[PDB]
Order: structure tokens, then C-alpha cells, then sequence
């Protein structure tokens, strides 16, 4: 379809790679649940600029015509009028991301970001070449684009009075692919059916326990009613992950943080939908829900298994997801919201 | 051996109604999901195994017994 109503919009997420989320969301019967994209991050996305890893510290720039990118000098970052301290930290981060595969790549931008840019107010206007903004930092910094020979347009820049302009250069793929922001995934909730053969490959070997029993015992039942209560422990188990989280995952030589078996698939048959459209990986590393430096991030635009979407408070969260949990769904919350009194549990809460 | 918050999440797949029990609803549910269509005899046998105390559900710390076998 291509998106369907205002929280699509909203979300930040361009719209053929959310078609594709919508699909996986009905193929694995999962609900998934993402932070909000910046607006700057979507057209970049969609055309196909890279999408950045855990490891990547560096901040990315919301102005000029670095807006969505991610600069190599932090001074073009968000971070532009920040102390010393911060602009020095930021500098660090830079060169250890490019010491860890990451490429300083001269920044050029397609024609439409360019019009996007534009449209959106990030450029208000040019001289065919010179730019102009009213964000401050075209009062520390003048910049110009040239096109180039492939119809893109190479951003340079100088320091008000430092006579000569220079690439602004943007941190990439160890391809050389520029990076822009992923798409941070706040919560997944599987049906509990995605887990009949985890459980059986644990406790049986892929058999039902009417087969398992039939093949190894012979002509009550407590052997029976135990082997069951071992399927359901398996399952559930399976279902939140537990031994799957107690490491960590990585892609070729990414660390993609803390993620379940079921997780990855997801995380795997969403990068697949992407790249079916003309998109890059875009879904980089677990949920929210195992991140030790959880967020408060207000607005969760949450794609139901059934293909609807919509933005929840959290409020509407905590409802959202009792009335799924009641449909099979399951979920386990960021261990560490107990603690700052922001459950979205209303059980006992412990042992 | 599983941690308690790890015991918990567990139960929470279970506990599927919010309140701190597991009702022989709630586990026919999960077995069927996991592929054990039972019957309601078969449940509430699966459920009189787990139930040291009686009353007629599995609370968390009977759970913690039933996950250590
Ligand atoms: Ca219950
Ligand atoms: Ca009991």
C-alpha cells in the first residue's frame, strides 16, 4: 500500500521499507514496535545511504546540507555550539569509528535530497551554488555544493574568513557507503506459536510429545504430564530469549548487541524487505527492551501483527500491550524499569 | 541455573491476564500454542502437579519449583 494513515507518516519511516515491515510483521505474526525516525534520516534511507551500527559513537549533524549525516568534523554535527569538553569527546568518538572500518567519505548529495533540503527549510536558498541558512552555524561557517559529473552535488565548506573551502567529509561503510541514523526497534512481540519447534527441538528432537513417547517409551501417565510441563518451560523460554541474551550477537565483525533467536529472524527478514526495495540494512541491532541505557522516548509507533499500525503513548502502551499479551503475544519488558518505577507490568513483579 | 528475573519473564509468557497466577486457562493456552492440544482432564493434571499449595493455580514460587526439575 503505500503508506495508510497519519502514524505511517509520522513514523519517519520511509514508505516502501515500512510496506515491507508491515509484511513481516503478518509473516512471522509478531507485533513490532519502533522509536520514531528523525525526518531528516527518510529520504536518505529510501534512495539508500548506509545506516550505522552500535559502534558508531559520532553525532549526526540536524542542519545544513549535512542534515541526516553523520560529520566527521563535530563542529557540523548537532553538537555545533557545544564547550570544549563535548566538541572534544565527539572527536574522539569520530576517529574511533574510522580506526574500527569506518571510511571519511567527501559528502555529495543526489538531486532530490537536494530539493528536499530546500523544501524543507534546512537550505533556505542559494546562489546556484552558494548557500544560505539561518541556522548559527552559517554564521561560523559558509558552504557551497558544485555538481559533479554524476549528478550529484559535493558539499564543501570553510570557517567564516579561512580562505579556502574544503569537502565536508561524512563518516561511512567500511564500503564507503555514507551512514545516516537506523531504525531503532522498541519492542518485538512474537505469538507464542513461533515457539512449537524451539521447544520441541529442546525437549524432544522436533517431535510432538505423543510421537516422542511412542517412539522411546512402549506398550496418570506422569512421564507424560512431566514432558509436557518440559515443552511449555522450553517455549517460554525460547519466547523471551533467555540463554540468547545472556551474550551478545554480532554481524560479520558488528557487535548487534543483545538479541533473541527469534529477534534476529525478524531483524534478518526486515533488512531482506529493504533491500528488496532500494534500501540498505536498515534495522542494525536488538529492541529497546535490552538496552542498558533505556530512553524515555514518548510516542511508540507499533505495527500489529495484523498489518494495522498507530502511535501510542505509553499509557496507551502499557494497555496496547495487556491486550495482546491477552491474544497469545508475548513480552518482557527492559529489566531495568522495575527499578526506575516504570513497569509496564501490573503483576506481582517478583519472586 | 536461571536468575530470578529470568524466572519471571518466563512466567509472564505464562501469566497471560495480568494478575501474579497461572490458571488452567491460561496453560491449555500455552500448550496449545505449543502445539499439545489437551484435554481439560490432561491440564488440570498438568496443573495439580505444579499446585504444592492446592488452591487451584500455579502463584510464582511454585513456578520457580516447577522450572528446576
Ligand atoms: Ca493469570
Ligand atoms: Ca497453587
Amino acid at each position: 500500500a503505500g503508506y495508510a494513515n497519519a502514524a505511517d507518516r509520522e513514523s519517519g519511516i520511509p514508505a516502501a521499507v515500512l510496506d515491507g515491515i508491515k509484511a513481516v510483521a503478518k509473516e512471522k505474526n509478531a507485533t513490532l514496535m519502533f522509536r520514531l525516525v528523525n525526518p531528516h534520516s527518510t529520504s536518505l534511507i529510501a534512495e539508500g545511504v548506509a545506516t550505522k551500527g552500535l559502534g558508531v559513537h559520532a553525532k549526526s549533524s540536524d542542519w545544513g546540507l549535512q542534515a541526516g549525516y553523520i560529520p566527521v568534523n563535530p563542529n557540523l554535527s548537532k553538537l555545533f555550539g557545544r564547550a570544549p569538553e563535548v566538541i572534544a569527546r565527539a572527536d574522539n568518538d569520530v576517529n574511533s569509528s574510522l580506526a574500527h572500518g569506518h571510511t571519511a567519505v567527501d559528502l555529495t548529495l543526489s538531486k532530490e535530497r537536494l530539493d528536499y533540503l530546500r523544501q524543507a527549510g534546512l537550505v533556505t536558498g542559494m546562489a546556484d551554488g552558494v548557500v544560505a541558512s539561518n541556522h548559527a552555524g552559517y554564521e561560523q561557517f559558509e558552504f557551497r555544493v558544485k555538481e559533479t559529473s554524476d549528478g550529484r552535488y559535493a558539499v564543501q565548506y570553510r570557517r567564516k574568513g579561512g580562505d579556502d573551502f574544503e569537502a565536508v567529509k561524512v563518516i561511512g561503510n567500511a564500503a564507503g557507503i555514507p551512514l545516516t541514523a537506523d531504525i531503532d526497534m522498541f519492542a518485538i512481540m512474537p505469538h507464542l506459536s513461533n515457539f512449537r519447534d524451539s521447544a520441541r527441538s529442546s525437549v524432544t528432537s522436533g517431535d510432538s510429545v505423543t510421537d516422542y513417547l511412542a517412539r522411546t517409551r512402549r506398550a496418570l501417565d506422569r512421564e507424560r504430564i512431566d514432558l509436557l510441563w518440559k515443552i511449555a518451560r522450553a517455549g517460554a523460554r525460547s519466547a523471551v530469549g533467555t540463554e540468547a541474551r545472556r551474550q551478545f550477537r554480532y554481524d560479520g565483525d558488528m557487535n548487534i548487541g543483545v538479541i533473541t533467536d527469534f529477534e534476529l529472524e525478524v531483524r534478518n527478514a526486515l533488512n531482506r524487505r529493504a533491500h528488496a526495495v532500494g534500501a540498505q540494512d536498515v534495522v542494525q541491532h536488538g529492541t529497546e527492551q535490552n538496552n542498558p541505557f533505556p530512553e524515555a522516548d514518548e510516542k511508540i509507533f507499533v505495527v500489529s501483527a495484523t498489518g494495522e499500525s498507530q502511535m501510542l503513548t505509553r499509557g496507551q502502551l502499557k494497555e496496547y500491550i495487556g491486550q495482546q499479551r491477552g491474544e497469545g503475544y508475548v513480552f518482557y519488558e527492559n529489566r531495568a524499569y522495575g527499578v526506575a518505577g516504570k513497569s509496564l507490568f501490573d503483576d506481582g513483579l517478583g519472586a | 541455573t536461571d536468575s530470578e528475573e529470568e524466572i519471571r519473564e518466563a512466567f509472564r509468557v505464562f501469566d497471560k491476564d495480568g494478575n501474579g497466577y497461572i490458571s488452567a486457562a491460561e496453560l491449555r493456552h500455552v500448550m496449545t500454542n505449543l502445539g499439545e492440544k489437551l484435554t481439560d482432564e490432561e491440564v488440570d493434571e498438568m496443573i495439580r502437579e505444579a499446585d504444592i499449595d492446592g488452591d487451584g493455580q500455579v502463584n510464582y514460587e511454585e513456578f520457580v519449583q516447577m522450572m528446576t526439575a
